[PDB]
This record gives structure tokens, C-alpha cells and sequence, in this order.
């Protein structure tokens, strides 16, 4: 219900680099915060969320807001934020040093667990005061691991009764209207047996106990699932159930990791070794960053556990995968994908060629391992003899700099799409129909700063924020054939259901509303789009009375596409609790530049990976150089 | 070593050579710096 | 073929009675209700198409006249509802599907009779009725289909969808009559009348088979032959099925075995079936059968051959047991006795398969065998001993080291046919269970022997070469596995290599090898050896160049090898 805690921050120099460090506290539910070191929208932060609630001036939606305090300054080595949150009526609200520093929260939702998040920018150390945030990249003894991602009849009755009294007495001996109460308890047991209608029976009994235990817990609360309660309790419950049983007898999701395209190998024989810091089943240019893994024309792999490799298809050829077990895969010149297990060699016969390929490693939730990579030290297991016999040399000397691999990531973006899904004035509206699932969503490509819609064809519509993109999901309105268009100089609505809903919500300070909606299901799409104010907005030129059509149109979905590559270091200090204060040292600088889309974090490496963006950037650079020409001031 | 600073050995060098030329033209270089550049060339003498 | 397919997994419309059956008054009572209910439904359904009451037949305009309320009716308009109903109930009366009276009791609109019928869905088939809707849908379609059939029987055409077996038809077509049939019986129970008479496929097949099989056994004891062919088909089906009652099925299997066992007390089919049964194997009656075989075996030892062959096959079951007790101890004891008393090689193999304080006697026998080392005079006892050693190793999981030493001694003795092959299998098992230096010394001793044989080498030489090829290959394979496990070996490899070169270059030898293969029914080893030898890159390149042209001594040796590798490549 109520919870409160205190964390005191240690000695952070506010400036190294031209940055005012990061070190904002707030709180957050699991869902919808999924930090990345790539950095979010608007050039990435905390309190960005409609998740994050963090705390200075304001944080919320990634839109700082001023706040009354008495220190009226940023946290520094001196202080102790003094955190508080109620859940019940849910308000986080805050103090520092017991000093009121104003009221905030309420009006969002229950769901998930709203823990405390601490952000450190630079060199800083802090105590937390009580008595990872996900992560593809791990943490390893030799070569970083890499793991994730984890979501976490009457006669019978008489027999029962008489048997029950005996049981109560037997139980009584061990301890050293009452039974009676014992008989009533036996009767309950009978009800449980009726509900139930070999070890599985024992498990069922334990489950029933938890369920009854659960009702008991509810009663106590009025005054956690049994797996949740814990193993010792479960074991104790199991024993009683077992005694009862003797008496009865008597009575009679997946993350894919990729390599840079530049590394690409188009010829020869090479070897890649995968290291497992995780035990489980995993599969080892064209393949999509995001999509089904291991069952496609794009690549060939088999689950370690299964002793099966997707052709894509079904096959055996191997011992079941063992945690912390060496694996070895081996040629451009021939055409095989030999698999050496522990080397300890197990391959594929006759394979197409060109466009290189490399092998892609995708890890499903909860196992980490590290896959390598460079140096002789690297041959491990090994996994060395084969290289010696194989002559399929490791990347070795080439790629002296450490290799970099793009990451699938977590959050979809409302990207452009063309001819996809097959089967994907005005007119504007279109869509593709096949055996299309819902969906919807839609989105648009015009930005408003700080006037018509047609459709018809039931479906939620609203207008989406620049940061509106978020995981979808069922998306039933609202979670945080008449078409009415609302124009904002104001209140945005339109004429709901053809005829007025009235006016629902509006912000007039200077945000910036993006229009689409999401439409889902049906044999025929029947969607029609379009513009006065909208036309004026879209073009710097105008507004003009005549309707205008953009060179560009927008779409198509956030998608669930993974493509951002990871980085160089991300070392800090962790951050040990017991003592209660964690200190982080060093500095990180991001060369990435924000788009006018806008606010996405570019990641320079990402730009390098994407040529079209790169081409545009290069052209821009040339133009800039050109303006400079002639030595003009 | 399978390089590539730029995937173009030449691109990387051009970037460096141009900077060097600009510096030499500028003449904002130490005599010791000049000696270092000469050594850098091949150390013929 | 059909059976294999199942494993992978033209008319006569019955004549009911529909006027020979004249409704009891309780059915007349349901007829007022059900018929009235039907009229109401018509208003409800005809009103759904916007139809209405009028006073005349404006059927296109969405109007009846008969959409006069159920109360308004002339009974003759009610007969449009009563007739289908009367046919329904009468059909039931015809089947003696008695309809016991407990109770008779029952959108863009317009005009009409707009009743709301006590909806049909709202009651659903009791288990009596769950059987009934199937036959009413079956029967109703037939009467309709029989009228359709009289219509078809008038017209001289091709095939009738409802005039072709009803079940072939989509469940959706089957639905149309059901839409009459469920509509009757559920509605009857809804009106307070029951209508009362008066994977899984694999399990069913197995049961039917057990049911027949017993019949067949009875027949054997006393068209029967044709069914027996069916038995072979069934056995094939069973093998496919497994992989795809289990214990119960096995018990049935025991009965089949008893029948076959009795016969032992079409031969190939039974054997295949037995083998399949054996394949299947991979109760008290079974224990008894085993005991009989043991006793039977003892009798055979004292003095049928078919029974004996069957018993050997029973050996396969033991292997199956291996994959996954008094009678067993006893029969087992008889087996041990037979072994002591000791086609003989085959019997020994069967005994070993079956085998697959007490530890002490075995240890003493083992010590005796070790004593046995350096001399033999008995091919059969040694094989039995090897099987026993394998069983002991299995029981164990030191002792393993002793077993390995024993194996080495055995190899030495061998160095000093079918028995040889059995020995080889035992050796492979021993190697798997698996000192190394001693093995290497032994190999050096052998390899040298092989080299000598090569130097010596017409047909006899080829046969000797073939013998050298089998043992050398096997023991060699185990040795290679050991070397990999612990990866001088280069020297051993070089020797193997010389032999390999002679082998690549052997015509009479090649023919001998082919003959040996044929009788049964070295490249991999050579490759492993080559890898070991490869185990100085520039020097290697120079050597390769020299080979193409074809420590200094070592280099020359490497070059010679390279030539061997080239020969191998040429293949």
C-alpha cells in the first residue's frame, strides 16, 4: 500500500563533458519502460515515459515541468531524496530531506509493479536507503555473455469422515467441536477431491492446498500463488497431502543478435564458436532484423535442446544442447555448414552461395552465453584442432577492432511500408486485403505545431503524439460511417458518430499532434481519407485555399522490427546494495543526431548501417561544404 | 588485417593526408614536428 | 496400402414410416405446441425478412396471410406446420423412439405475427437424444432424400449428393437435416418429452484386432487363411504405429506370442510378426512362457529347432528391455546352466544378449580368463566371457580398468570369423566403456604385423588382407576415438598411413575387400590419422609443393604423407 524509501547521493561533478549530468529518481511500472542505451525519443532520457515518473523541475512524457521547492536547486552530494508513494490512491509525491517538495501523482493505472528506478549520469555515487533494467548485453568472465529477455458417494463421504478423524489424531501425536472441526476439515478435503475429480496427483493436492491456502490468505488480508509463497511451505503442504493420499489409498520473447553487413564473408572457410552462460534451447544478409528465427530461406539453425535445426524445417543430427557446453560450426569454397559440438564435431551438404551470410545467434528468454570472436585465446574448448585441421580460420587478424553487432531491440516505430503483407480529395485511403489480422494500427506522416478526416467503411481513432508510438497489443480504447475532423489553432474532436460528442481534451501551449488511428479486420478495408488547415500545416508554403497533396504519404505500422546496433563500452560501476549507496564513474558521449521526424535517437553506427540515410547525410555535408566555399563569413 | 578504417584504405589516408597538407601549408608545425613527419615518411634520412 | 494410409492418418435411403404411424394423443398434444411454435417461428423468421400478416398471399411483398397469428389460424394453415411435425414424430414412433409425455407445453421488422418462439437452442440433447439427433437427421434426410431419390429415380442422371452416402457429405450438408433433427428432439425435451429408444481410432483398431486375433487363435486350435494375410498387414501397421492401452496392447501381444509359441512347440510371416512383436518389445503368462523356453532350452541341450529359433528371437526382447523377477532369475539360472554345459556361436550371442557375492564368482571366472590369456582352444567360451564382461561393465556403470586390461589381453589372443565379428562388437562396447600407452604398444605390434602382411602381398593373400582389414579397422576405430579423446600418435598414424597407401594401391586387395564387404552384408580412420599427422605453416607449404612436384627426415616423411594425401584426393 504505502511505501517510502530514502536514497542519498554522494558527490557527482555536474560537468564533465558539456552536459548537466543525469541523476533523476521517480518510479516506474515494468510495462512500457524498457530503457536502452541507445536512447529514446527526443534524444533519450528518464521521465520520458508515460511510465516513468521521475524527479529538478518536472519529468513526465519527457517534458520537464517547473517545481516549487525550498532548496530550488539540483541534487548534489549533500542530500537525500525522500521518496514516497502511495499505491492505494496512487500518488507518488515528494520530499527531500523531509522537506516538502510538492505534490504530484494520480490518474494512470494499476498493472505490473511500480518499483524505484535510479539514473546516474557521469561520475556520481549515491546511497539508496532501505534498512539492470533488462539487458541483452551481459557481464562475462572472459567475453561478455548476452542474455534475456525475461517477462517475469455417501459411502465414500463416510469413509472420508471416519478416515478424517483418524488423521487428525495422527497429526495430533506429532505436535505433542475441535475435531468436530477435524471432521469439517476432512469434509473440506472431500470437497477438494471432488473438485479434482502417481506424482501428478500429489501435485494436484499441493495446488488445491495453495488454492485453499489462497482463500485463507484472502481472509487474513481482509483481517502470491503457492509457487510464489515458496518451496519450504510447498514441501510442508506436500507432506500433509501425502498423508491424506496414503489414507485415501487405504480407503480404496526471442531476441536475435546480428553482425555488421560490412564484415560480410563471400568466400573461404571460417569458424564461429558460441559460449553458453545460459542453458536452454537456442538457434545458431537477407534475413530480417525482426521476424521468425531459424525457420526461413534466410538462414539454417537448430535448437540446442532439440537436436533439431530449422531448414527451415525439422531435423535431428546432434546431442541435446547442454548448458555451458562448447559448440562449433564450420566454407565459401565448398558448400557446407558443418557443426562441431564441443569439437567434438557432429553437416549440411550442397548450399547456395554469394551474399556471404555469417551465422546469426538469437537467444530466447532467460539464457545468456557469449559467442566469439577474436584471438587464439578465443579458440576455446577447442575448437582449435578443427581450425588446425579445417584451416577454416577464424576472423583473426582482420577486424582488429572489436566487431560490432546491431540489436533487434524492443520498441516498434511507425515506419513507412510498401507492398508488404502481400496482402498488406483524397482519395488518400487504400489498404491491402488478404488473410489480414488485426492490427490496426495506421499512423500518418504530417506533424502539427502551435480540419477533416473521412473514413466510414467500431474502431478507436484519437490523434497520436510524437511519442504516441508504444507497444501494441490489444489496444482497446482507451489505455495509457461519419468521420469528424478537428482543427487546432483549442479542442480537438470532430463530430463524433457524425453528430457531436462535444469537446473531450485539448492542449494549446505548443505540442504537436500526429493523425492516423488504427483500423483492424474485415474482408474489404473501405477506408477513405481526405484539407484547409491540414494542408496549410503540412507545407511551409501556404496555407492556400486549394487542397494540396504531399509528395509523401505515411504508414504503415509501428512494426516489431529490430535493428539498432549496440555500442562500444557502457561501463560504469555497479552498484552494490547492503551498504545502501552506489557510485558510477567515467563519461559517455553520443555522436548520434536527432531526426526531424522527430526526436528518435540516430546512433551514428546506425546511420552507417543504413545507406539511404547515409547518402542523404553525405549530400547534406557536401551542401554545407559548398555554402562555405568562397571563404564567405 | 582485413582492415578497414574506411573500407577504403585510400579514403582513410586521404582524410589524414589532407589534414597534414593543411597543417603544412599553415606552417603551424614545430620543427620537431617536421622532423617527426619526415621520420614518419620512411626514415630514409 | 489402405492400412498404411489409415496408420498415416451406391444408395438405398431407408424407409421409415410416416403414415403407418399415427400419432398418439400426446404427440397430437406436442403437435399443437410444436406446430403452433413452428407457426410462431415462421412469423418470427418470416418477419425477419420483414414478412407480415396481411389477408392475402403477397408472398413477394413479404407477406403471408397465414402470418395471421397462431390464434387466427384455420387448422389447415396449421397443417403446413403440423405435417413436417407429424412426419417427425411418426418417424420416431416408427422406431419405437417413444416420446414420453411429461409436458406438451412450448431484425428489421414490420407487421406479422411477431411471436417469440421458446428458442430451440435453449434446450440441448440428453445422451439418449445425443444418439437420436444423428438418426433423425439421418432418417429425415433419407425420407427427403428418398423423395429426392424418387425424383432421381424418375430422372436418369449421375449422382445425388443427398443420394450418396450421408457421411461423405460435409458436416455442413449433414447439418441441413440435423437442422431438422436436433430441432425436433431438443425441442421435444424442451417441450418436456425425452424421446427414448425402446488416437481413438488407433485404440479402436487395436481392440478390434485383439478381438479377432483371439478368434484366429481359436481357429488355429481347431476364409481363415485370408485373414492371416491380414495379420502380416497388421504387423506392418503396428511397426509404423510404434513409433506411431500400451501395456494392455503388450499383454495382447503376449497372447499372440503364446499362440506363436504354441505353434513353435507362412513361417516367415509369423517370424516377421514375431520380429515385429520383437520389434514391438524393443505378465504372468509372459513369465511362464520365458520359463518354458528356458526349460525347453534345457531339454534341447539334453537332446524343437523352430522353438529354438523362436527363443533366439526372444533374445531381441531382452535387448528391448536393455533400452528400458523370480521367473527371470530362474530362467536366467537355466540359461547360466546351459552356458556352463556348452549354431553354438549364435546360442552364445543370444545368451550374451539375455545377460545384457554374485560379483565375486564372476570376478573369479574373469581371473580364470586372464589366466586364459596367452592360449585359447575354445571360440565359444571366450565369446560368452566377452558378453559377460560387457554385462559386468554395464552393471558397474577401476573395475573398468581391469575390464580394459582383459580386453587388451583378448586382442592379443586374437592377434596370436563370425566369432571374430562378435568379438569386434564386444570390443567396440569395451572401447566405449573406456592403459593408453599399452594400447599404443599393442597397435605398434599389430601395425607392424600388418606391414609384414603387406610386404608378403594370391587369393589367399587377399583373404588374409580382408581379415586384417576387419579387425584392424575396428580396433583401429576404437583407438582413434581414444586418441581424439586425448588429442607419438603421429608415428602410429604414419604406420597406419603406410598401410593406407598400400591399401589405396591394392587391386587384388581391393577385390578381397569387396568380397569381405559382401560377406558382411578404412578411409575415415585414415583421415583421422592424417589430421593427427597434420597436428610450421611455411614448412608445411613447402612440403605440399614438394608433394605436388612428386628434422629434415621428418620433413621428408611429411612430404611422403602429402603424396599419400594426394593419392587419396585422386581416389
Amino acid at each position: 500500500g504505502k511505501w517510502y524509501f530514502e536514497v542519498m547521493v554522494d558527490e557527482v561533478v555536474p560537468f564533465l563533458t558539456a552536459q548537466a549530468t543525469h541523476l533523476r529518481v521517480g518510479w516506474a511500472l515494468t510495462e512500457g519502460y524498457s530503457p536502452y542505451p541507445g536512447g529514446g525519443e527526443g534524444w533519450g532520457g528518464n521521465g520520458v515515459g508515460d511510465d516513468l515518473y521521475s524527479y529538478l523541475h518536472l519529468w513526465t512524457g519527457h517534458v520537464a515541468r517547473p517545481v516549487t521547492s525550498p532548496g530550488q536547486h539540483l541534487l548534489a552530494p549533500e542530500d537525500v531524496v525522500s521518496c514516497c508513494l502511495d499505491l492505494s490512491v496512487p500518488s507518488i509525491s515528494f520530499r527531500i530531506n523531509g522537506c516538502p517538495v510538492q505534490g504530484v501523482f494520480e490518474a494512470f493505472n494499476l498493472d505490473g509493479l511500480f518499483f524505484p528506478v535510479v539514473s546516474f549520469s557521469a561520475g556520481v555515487k549515491v546511497r539508496f536507503l532501505l534498512g539492470p533494467i533488462k539487458e541483452y548485453r551481459r557481464e562475462g568472465p572472459r567475453g561478455p555473455h548476452l542474455v534475456g529477455p525475461s517477462r517475469c458417494p455417501p459411502h465414500l463421504e463416510r469413509i472420508r469422515e471416519k478416515l478424517a478423524e483418524n488423521i487428525h489424531e495422527l497429526w495430533a501425536l506429532t505436535r505433542i467441536p475441535e475435531r468436530n472441526y477435524n471432521l469439517q476439515m476432512s469434509g473440506e478435503t472431500l470437497k477438494t477431491l471432488l473438485a479434482l475429480g502417481t506424482p501428478a496427483q500429489t501435485t494436484l493436492v499441493d495446488r488445491l492446498a495453495e488454492n485453499g491456502h489462497n482463500v485463507w490468505a484472502r481472509d487474513r488480508v481482509a483481517q502470491v500463488p503457492y509457487r510464489l509463497l515458496d518451496e519450504a511451505t510447498k514441501r510442508s503442504n506436500r507432506d500433509s497431502l501425502c498423508q491424506a493420499v496414503r489414507t485415501l489409498l487405504g480407503y480404496g520473447r526471442v531476441r536475435i543478435f546480428r553482425a555488421e553487413k560490412s564484415y560480410t564473408v563471400q568466400s573461404g572457410r571460417w569458424y564461429f564458436e558460441f559460449e553458453a552462460v545460459t542453458t536452454g534451447e537456442m538457434r545458431v544478409p537477407e534475413l530480417r532484423p525482426d521476424v521468425e528465427l531459424g525457420a526461413d530461406e534466410l538462414a539454417y539453425v537448430f535448437n540446442g535442446h532439440r537436436g533439431q535445426r530449422w531448414h527451415l524445417g525439422s531435423e535431428p543430427f546432434g546431442r541435446p544442447w547442454q548448458s555451458g557446453d562448447v559448440v562449433g560450426c564450420m566454407d565459401l569454397t565448398e558448400n557446407t555448414i558443418i557443426f562441431t559440438l564441443n569439437g567434438e564435431v557432429l553437416a549440411f551438404r550442397e548450399i547456395e552461395i554469394g551474399d556471404g551470410f555469417l551465422p546469426v545467434c538469437s537467444l530466447g528468454p532467460g539464457q545468456v552465453g557469449h559467442l566469439n570472436l577474436g584471438q587464439d585465446v578465443s579458440s576455446l574448448r577447442f575448437f582449435a584442432i578443427c581450425g588446425l585441421q579445417e584451416g577454416f580460420e577464424p576472423f583473426a587478424i582482420n577486424m582488429q577492432r572489436p566487431v560490432t553487432t546491431w540489436f533487434s531491440k524492443s520498441l516498434p516505430q511507425f515506419e513507412p511500408v510498401p507492398p508488404e503483407h502481400p496482402h498488406y480529395l483524397a482519395h488518400r485511403t487504400w489498404g491491402s486485403q488478404n488473410s489480414l489480422v488485426e492490427m490496426l494500427f495506421l499512423r500518418l506522416s504530417l506533424p502539427v505545431q502551435f480540419y477533416s478526416v473521412r473514413v466510414f467503411a467500431c474502431v478507436w481513432v484519437g490523434w497520436v503524439t510524437p511519442d504516441y508510438h508504444q507497444h501494441d497489443m490489444n489496444f482497446d480504447l482507451s489505455k495509457v460511417t461519419d468521420l469528424v475532423i478537428g482543427c487546432l489553432v483549442g479542442l480537438m474532436t470532430f463530430t463524433a458518430n457524425g453528430k457531436e460528442s462535444n469537446t473531450f481534451f485539448q492542449v494549446e501551449p505548443n505540442t504537436k499532434l500526429f493523425p492516423a488511428v488504427f483500423v483492424l479486420p474485415t474482408h474489404q478495408n473501405v477506408i477513405q481519407f481526405e484539407a484547409a488547415m491540414f494542408l496549410s500545416e503540412r507545407k511551409n508554403p501556404a496555407p492556400q485555399c486549394p487542397p494540396r497533396l504531399e509528395v509523401q504519404m505515411l504508414m504503415p505500422v509501428s512494426w516489431s522490427r529490430m535493428p539498432n546496433h549496440f555500442l562500444q563500452v557502457e561501463t560504469r560501476r555497479a552498484g552494490e546494495r547492503l551498504g545502501w549507496a552506489v557510485q558510477c564513474q567515467d563519461p559517455l558521449t553520443m555522436m548520434a543526431l536527432h531526426i526531424p521526424e522527430e526526436n528518435r535517437c540516430m546512433d551514428i553506427l546506425e546511420l552507417s548501417e543504413r545507406l539511404d540515410l547515409q547518402r542523404f547525410h553525405s549530400h547534406t555535408l557536401r551542401l554545407y561544404r559548398a555554402v562555405c566555399a568562397l571563404g564567405n563569413n | 588485417a582485413r582492415d578497414p578504417v574506411g573500407g577504403s584504405v585510400e579514403f582513410q589516408f586521404v582524410p589524414v593526408l589532407k589534414l597534414v597538407s593543411t597543417l603544412l601549408v599553415m606552417g603551424i608545425f614545430g620543427d620537431e614536428d617536421v622532423k617527426q613527419i619526415l621520420k614518419m615518411i620512411e626514415p630514409e634520412v | 496400402c489402405l492400412c498404411a494410409i489409415a496408420g498415416a492418418l451406391n444408395f438405398d435411403p431407408r424407409p421409415v414410416e410416416t403414415l403407418n404411424v399415427i400419432i398418439p394423443e400426446k404427440l397430437d398434444s406436442f403437435i399443437n405446441k410444436f406446430a403452433e411454435y413452428t407457426h410462431e417461428k415462421w412469423a418470427f423468421d418470416k418477419i425477419q425478412n420483414n414478412w407480415s400478416y396481411g389477408e392475402n398471399v403477397d408472398e413477394e411483398l413479404k407477406t403471408h396471410p397465414m402470418l395471421r397469428p397462431y390464434k387466427t389460424f384455420s387448422e389447415k394453415d396449421k397443417e403446413i406446420y403440423r405435417w413436417p411435425i407429424k412426419e417427425s414424430l411418426k418417424a420416431m414412433i416408427a422406431w419405437e423412439w417413444t416420446i414420453e409425455k411429461a409436458r406438451e407445453g412450448e431484425y428489421d421488422p414490420r407487421e406479422g405475427y411477431n411471436p417469440q418462439p421458446p428458442d430451440l437452442s435453449g434446450v440441448t440433447l440428453s445422451r439418449e437424444l445425443q444418439a437420436m439427433a444423428e438418426q433423425l437427421a439421418e432418417n429425415y434426410h433419407n425420407t427427403w432424400g428418398r423423395k429426392k431419390k424418387q425424383e432421381l429415380e424418375a430422372k436418369g442422371g449421375g449422382t445425388h449428393p443427398l443420394l450418396v452416402p450421408y457421411d461423405t457429405l460435409t458436416a455442413k450438408e449433414k447439418a441441413r437435416d440435423r437442422e431438422k433433427a436436433q430441432e425436433l428432439l431438443k425441442f421435444l425435451q424442451m417441450n418436456g418429452y425425452a424421446v427414448t429408444r425402446g488416437y481413438f481410432l488407433s485404440t479402436p483398431a487395436k481392440v478390434l484386432g485383439s478381438g479377432g486375433h483371439a478368434s484366429n487363435k481359436e481357429k488355429e486350435m481347431i476364409f481363415c487363411k485370408l485373414a492371416a494375410l491380414v495379420r502380416h498387414r497388421v504387423s506392418l501397421f503396428g511397426t509404423d504405429a510404434p513409433a506411431v492401452i500400451l501395456a494392455r496392447s503388450l499383454d495382447a501381444r503376449t497372447v499372440m506370442k503364446s499362440g506363436p509359441e504354441i505353434v513353435k512347440a507362412s513361417a516367415s510371416e509369423d517370424i516377421e510378426k514375431m520380429v515385429e512383436n520383437l520389434r514391438l518389445g524393443k505378465t504372468t503368462v509372459a513369465l511362464l512362457p520365458v520359463l518354458t523356453t528356458l526349460f525347453q532350452h534345457i531339454a534341447q541341450h539334453q537332446f524343437l529347432d523352430d522353438v529354438q529359433v523362436s527363443c533366439y528371437r526372444t533374445l531381441c526382447s531382452i535387448y528391448s528391455l536393455g533400452t528400458t523377477v523370480e521367473k527371470l532369475r530362474p530362467a536366467l539360472g537355466e540359461c547360466l546352466a546351459r552356458l556352463a554345459a556348452a549354431a553354438f556361436l549364435e546360442p552364445q550371442l543370444n545368451e550374451y544378449n539375455a545377460c545384457s557375492t554374485l560379483p565375486m564368482l564372476c570376478s573369479y571366472l574373469p581371473r580364470w580368463w586372464e589366466r586364459g590369456p596367452e592360449a585359447p582352444p575354445p571360440a565359444l567360451p571366450a565369446g560368452a566371457p566377452p558378453p559377460c564382461t560387457a554385462v559386468t561393465s554395464d552393471h558397474l556403470n577401476r573395475i573398468i580398468v581391469n575390464n580394459l586390461g582383459i580386453d587388451e589381453a583378448t586382442w592379443m589372443k586374437r592377434l596370436a570369423v563370425s566369432r571374430a565379428r562378435p568379438e569386434l562388437l564386444h570390443s567396440h562396447f569395451i572401447p566405449t566403456i573406456g592403459k593408453r600407452a599399452g594400447k599404443v604398444v599393442a597397435e605398434e605390434e599389430q601395425l607392424r604385423l600388418e606391414a609384414k602382411a603387406e610386404a608378403e602381398e594370391l587369393y589367399a593373400l587377399y583373404p588374409l588382407l580382408i581379415r586384417y582389414v576387419d579387425n584392424n579397422r575396428a580396433h583401429w576405430l576404437t583407438e582413434p576415438n581414444a586418441n581424439a579423446e586425448e588429442l607419438m600418435v603421429g608415428e602410429i598414424f604414419i604406420y597406419w598411413s603406410k598401410s593406407h597407401n598400400f591399401k589405396r594401391e591394392e587391386q587384388n586387395f581391393v577385390v578381397q575387400n569387396e568380397i569381405n564387404n559382401m560377406s558382411f552384408l578404412k578411409s575415415k580412420m585414415a583421415k583421422a590419422g592424417d589430421a593427427q599427422s597434420g597436428g610450421t605453416l611455411k614448412k608445411m607449404l613447402p612440403i605440399g609443393l614438394n608433394m605436388c612436384a612428386p628434422f629434415l627426415q621428418n620433413n621428408l616423411h611429411l612430404q611422403g604423407k602429402v603424396e599419400g594425401s594426394p593419392s587419396l584426393r585422386w581416389q
